[PDB]
RNA sequence: ACAAUGCAAGGUUUGUAUUGGAAUGGUGGGAAUUUAAAACCUUCCCAGAGUAACAAUUGGAGGGCAAGUCUGGUGCCAGCAGCCGCGGUAAUUCCAGCUCCAAUAGCGUAUAUUAAAAUUGUUGCAGUUAAAACGCUCGUAGUUGAAUUUCAAAGAAUCAUUCUUUUUAAAAUCCGGAUUUGUUACUUUGAGUA
RNA sequence: GCUUCCUUCAGUACCUUAUGAGAAAUCAAAGUCUUUGGGUUCU
């Protein structure tokens, strides 16, 4: 684990066969449409994937549709400006900051806030290095709260 | 010189049931009596005799309620000067007695050391075959094989041991306290021992086994 | 030139002062069950004996021959 | 974390040899590692090995002949010129008569002797005895 | 892990640590600090010429019991006062209370030698005649 | 300016000056071949030693490397000329196998002693 | 140096005290030459060793470390001793004499330096307790960074191996044939260096 | 539904055992180290 002393290995591990299984009836177009609908309804990539797995009969959008789900969202144009994980981190940070504002003496929270900030800065940096974030994007503790939306 | 042999191997060796000490080495047998070793290296019959030396007589004190109580550790290296080296230790009250004990110990120890070659094989092996390294206590020594004309580059004690072993040409190292002579000697011995137990591209061959003295002559031992 | 003995299991090859290491000898059968004259042989190094894998090694060796039949 | 897969693999192999295993599961296969293994096989030290393809970094399992004394990586893959080789080999491997010092060389990976024969030295991966 | 970095491009760290650490080596520090030239009577030299100021005794280290015969001399070079032990069975009297003595080290760089407490110097010539020669006596006699 | 007439030490000292065995060996050598010091022995060792070093270096190179064939060959030839090897033992692995006796044999005094002329080594000298 | 006897030891020969003829530099003087002129070098001719006075020293002999528990003197004094130590009336250590040992026309002492030093550690140190893991985490530079992209295949020579030849895709170029295809590190050949 | 037993994850101790280590005390890490180079910070 990047920050704790946590060393767990709980993980999804996908099956050997990566051409979709026989029982999968859904044609790709339908699944794409479903994905789009889910996106519209406010769900994030991971969440969307989960929904697809559970509510509909489909293991992996990658086996049914050549593309992964983020890619298809992008194609359809409903991709977030601000990437999933990063966004989540930002939200968490914001929450922490609110708590701090409320409740000044919380040392552990402060420590954890610092850690989350650091992680954001890593993630943020990575995104900048690609082209998902713009280069003009620092993350600010003052702004942050407004950013998430 | 006659002695009533106790052990089976010894008994066998008493008569001409064994060719060489090589055979006994092969089947990893525990040599108990120094008499066996003597029999294998006599001045008559045999070629190279066992030249010995008292490399160190260190005095060693126990400190009882009434003063000190000195014993003498003797170390001895024993050596064919060609294949077989041995290293004995004995702590005893008198010096001479200790020395005597140590020679017996050395004989018991006596090991075959593989001499090999540097570069390419010409007449008769001379150095160690590969870098062999023993440790005993702090002192760890790394004999490295050398070309022919080199002598034993190494400490006096190491030179002494190596001549006995029958290595002519070598390169010594020595990490650790070499002033502690006994340990150094032990390390050297260990290194020498390692020479057979190394497993070179030479020895990939799976040659079928020889029969041990104990099965090949079991019938002859039933008489006694 | 004494060529030392190769542990039949692990091939480690075993020196003079090993002891420990053993040349176990297995006697053959001739149709009836009676002791045939011949003897099939395995040297086992000291290390394996110390470990306790020796028995396993022996079993494997037997399997490789025909002497016993289960492997593990 | 991983850094040099190959080094780790070699360490594992060495450990296996020490124990006196027979089989050994080298856990992330790598082209380089495979090449190394092949080389080893060629010079007799290793038996068969069944590079098992997952759908990821593969696993190898490798069949051992009880024959390796040590095998190793020498990290910092030092560039090594053809003249500079001899000293390096003296430093490393136990005898001039045997052992092999494996270079990655612009003519694929090969041992020091091979390199000498060719003419090109290159970067030095590892070795065995 | 080793402790040290063994990267291919690591050289800067490797050099730099060594450069800093060298200074922990006592001998190296003695060689390369500038205080050598400052804080040393001979001022980086084998010998030095000093006129004598006082023939003096120095009591030895506790186990041994002697009064070692020293000569407190002033270096002409440096204006430094130093005790220099004089060898010989009876070689204090071979020198005068004011004689141009040529004094060497004792054998241990600065570090003091043997029974003597803090006398780091061995007079080895008086009025240009060799102390050793005088001691032998068959060779020479002190000119004055 | 300084002259350019460069000059060189012919003999290295021992290292360990009161090793018994070595000393005894040296003395024996002196006895046998009528030599004045240990210096002579040292000089001859040095002479031998350079050659040996060269041989070693050559052996580190492979056969049909130009240097090895040329320089090595030259060395061998020189040895032959000197009376160190002769017919049987001219292969570059052999020039390592030279010892001090081999070299001392070819000293003039030794030769003189051999080929009648004088009753002794000392006499010959 | 050599040979005689005398003496010695060894399984007749080596070794070592009397003699005594041979050898020869050195040293002295002439030349020949050398050299700008001399001087040396070498060269020849006269001179020319037996205590071959034509005289080997230097530093050591407790250990480290080769060599004395030899003789007198000193008496925790003087002194020696790089270090450990020696000296308090047997000093194997001082001061001597004798004998021995080493290196020897050299041999000591000092200061510096290299090696010894894997005691600065790239090769190559150590860090529970010996000196040494920052109280802890984050963190910039720094160093380090999973796997993945043409794998392979066949023929001839040699003593399972070595060295060689041939083809297995795509694009541009040339009259179905034939021939170019990321950058740098790295490496190989060169070139050019007093 | 809880409980046990099996296997397995992540903690986390202990016991025997080291042809493993160590100067030893001891250490499943202090092991895979003169058969010395996985990475890296500090001393
Ligand atoms: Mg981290
Ligand atoms: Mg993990
Ligand atoms: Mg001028
Ligand atoms: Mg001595
Ligand atoms: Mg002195
Ligand atoms: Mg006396
Ligand atoms: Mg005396
Ligand atoms: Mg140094
Ligand atoms: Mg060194
Ligand atoms: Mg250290
Ligand atoms: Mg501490
Ligand atoms: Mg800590
Ligand atoms: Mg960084
Ligand atoms: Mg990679
Ligand atoms: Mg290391």
């Amino acid at each position: 684990r990047m920050y704790g002393k946590g060393k767990g290995i709980s993980s999804s591990t996908l099956p050997y066969k990566r051409k979709q299984p026989s029982w999968l009836k859904q044609k790709p177009s339908e699944i794409e449409d479903a994905i789009i609908k889910l996106a519209k309804k406010g769900q994030t990539p991971s969440q969307i994937g989960a929904t697809l797995r559970d509510n509909y009969g489909i293991p992996q959008v990658k086996s049914v549709t050549g593309n992964k789900i983020l890619r298809i969202l992008r194609a359809q144009g409903i991709a977030t400006t601000i990437p999933e994980d990063l966004y989540f981190l930002i939200k968490k940070a914001v929450s922490m900051r609110k708590h701090l504002e409320k409740n000044k003496k919380d040392k552990d929270c402060k420590f954890r806030l610092i850690l989350t900030e650091s992680k954001i800065h890593r993630i943020s940096r990575y995104y900048k290095r690609k082209k998902l974030l713009p280069s003009n994007w620092k993350y600010q503790s003052s702004t942050a709260s407004a950013l998430i939306a | 010189k006659n002695w009533v042999p106790v052990t089976k191997l010894g008994r066998l060796v008493k008569e001409g049931k064994i060719v060489s000490i090589e055979e006994i080495y092969l089947h990893s047998l525990p040599i108990k009596e120094y008499q066996i070793i003597d029999y294998f290296f006599q001045p008559n019959e045999c070629s190279h005799p066992l030249k010995d030396d008292v490399v160190k007589i260190m005095p060693v004190q126990k400190q009882t309620r009434a003063g000190q109580r000195t014993r003498f550790k003797a170390f001895v290296a024993i050596g064919d000067g060609n294949g077989h080296c041995g290293l004995g230790v004995k702590c005893a009250k008198e010096v001479a007695t200790a020395i005597r004990g140590a020679i017996i110990s050395a004989k018991l120890s006596l090991i075959p050391v593989r001499r090999g070659y540097w570069g390419n094989k010409i007449g008769d092996p001379h150095t160690v075959p590969m870098k062999v390294s023993g440790k005993c206590g702090s002192v760890r020594i790394r004999l490295v094989p050398a070309p022919r004309g080199t002598q034993i580059v190494g400490a006096p004690t190491t030179k002494k041991m190596l001549n006995f072993a029958g290595i002519k040409d070598c390169f010594s190292s020595s990490c650790g306290k070499t002033k502690t002579k006994g340990n150094f000697l032990r390390a050297i011995f260990n290194a020498l021992s390692k020479t057979y137990g190394y497993l070179t591209p030479d020895l990939w061959k799976v040659t079928n086994f020889d029969k041990s003295p104990y099965e090949e002559w079991s019938d002859f031992l039933e008489t006694y | 030139i004494y060529i030392p003995r190769k542990c039949s299991a692990t091939s480690r090859l075993i020196p003079a002062k090993e002891h420990g290491a053993v040349q176990i000898n297995v006697g053959m059968v001739d149709a009836n069950g009676v002791y045939n004259g011949k003897t099939e042989t395995f040297a086992i190094s000291g290390h394996v004996r110390q470990n306790g894998e020796s028995d396993a090694c022996l079993n494997r060796l037997m399997y490789e021959k025909k002497l016993l039949s289960f492997q593990n | 974390v991983r850094m040099s897969v190959l080094a780790d693999c070699l360490k594992t192999i060495n450990n296996a040899e020490k124990r006196g295993r027979r089989q050994v599961l080298i856990r992330p296969s790598s082209k380089v590692v495979i090449k190394f293994l092949q080389y080893m096989q060629k010079k007799g030290y290793i038996g068969s090995f069944e590079i098992v393809d997952d759908h990821r970094s593969g696993k190898i399992v490798v069949n051992l002949l009880g024959r390796i004394n040590k095998c190793a990586v020498i990290s910092p893959r030092y560039d090594v010129k053809l003249d500079e080789i001899e000293k390096i080999i003296t430093s490393i491997l136990p005898s001039r008569l045997f052992g092999h010092l494996i270079l990655t060389t612009p003519y694929g990976i090969m041992d020091h002797e091979e390199a000498r024969r060719k003419h090109t030295g290159g970067k030095v991966l590892g070795f065995f005895f | 892990g080793s402790g040290k970095p063994s990267g291919l491009r690591a050289a800067r760290k490797l050099r730099i640590r060594r450069r800093t650490q060298r200074w922990a080596d006592k001998s190296y520090k003695k060689s390369h600090l500038g205080t050598r030239w400052k804080s040393n009577p001979f001022r980086g030299s084998s010998h030095a010429k000093g006129i004598v100021v006082e023939k003096v005794a120095i009591e030895a280290k506790q186990p041994n019991s002697a009064y070692r015969k020293c000569v407190r001399v002033q270096l002409i070079k440096n204006g430094k006062k130093i005790t220099a032990f004089v060898p010989g069975d009876g070689c204090l009297n071979f020198i005068d209370e004011n004689d141009e003595v040529l004094v060497s080290g004792f054998g241990r760089s600065g570090h003091s030698v043997g029974d003597l407490p803090g006398v780091k110097f061995k007079v080895v010539k008086v009025a240009r005649v060799s102390l050793l020669a005088l001691f032998k006596e068959k060779k020479e006699k002190p000119r004055s | 300016p300084k002259s350019y007439r460069n000059y060189s030490k012919t003999a290295r000292n021992p290292k360990r000056p009161f090793e018994k065995e070595r000393l005894d060996q040296e003395l024996k050598l002196i006895g046998e071949y009528g030599l004045k010091n240990k210096r002579e022995i040292w000089r001859v060792q040095y002479l031998l030693a350079k050659i040996r070093s060269a041989a070693r270096y050559l052996l580190t190179l492979d056969e049909k490397s130009s240097k090895r064939i040329f320089q090595g060959e030259a060395l061998l030839r020189r040895m032959v000329r000197q009376g160190l090897l002769g017919e049987n033992e001219e292969k570059l692995d052999y020039v390592l196998g030279l010892t001090l006796p081999k070299l001392l044999e070819r000293r003039l005094q030794t030769k003189v002693f051999k080929l009648g002329l004088a009753k002794s080594v000392h006499h010959a000298r």
